[PDB]
């Protein structure tokens, strides 16, 4: 019930703790958000001391986080749809 | 069908009205065993979205 980076965290408490890069990724998502939103790999590295593909494990990491969970929950979509004209046009010219 | 060797014998109530006893080697030489299929589908159904 807050931003997915919350969520994230819940995630990661229930992932296992010998994950990669989680005490960084728990960082990152203190305080430093807005570097993750804004793609600004060179000043979020400079002030967390970010590794040279190790941001890459993060967004992988990151990538496996269900965001959104709740649209999973909502498999159920009935489909909505009118037939109006159509356009069949079988051999060519067809007068669907 | 198969060809099974059977007996005329009460069996310490195993086979009271209408029960029948089988052998270990019947299912171990896997006679009788039954195979089925199973189908599924699925469709796309376009939507306004």
């Amino acid at each position: 019930a807050k931003d997915l980076r919350d969520c994230l965290l819940i995630q990661l408490s229930q992932f296992a703790k010998e994950t990669p890069w989680l005490e960084e990724a728990r960082l990152i998502i203190s305080d430093h958000l807005d570097l993750l939103a804004n793609h600004d790999f060179r000043t979020l590295m400079r002030v967390t001391r970010l590794k040279e593909e190790v941001l890459k494990e993060a967004v992988n990491l990151i990538q496996s986080l269900d965001p959104r969970p709740g649209q999973s929950i909502q498999t159920s979509e009935p489909e909505y749809v009118i037939p109006d004209v159509l356009v069949r046009k079988v051999s060519g010219r067809w007068t669907v | 069908g198969q060809n099974m060797r059977v007996a005329f014998m009460p069996w310490n109530g195993y086979n009271f009205e209408d029960s029948i006893l089988v052998s270990e080697r019947v299912v171990q030489e896997d006679r009788f065993t039954t195979i089925h299929i199973q189908e599924l589908a699925c469709v796309s159904r376009d939507t306004k979205l």
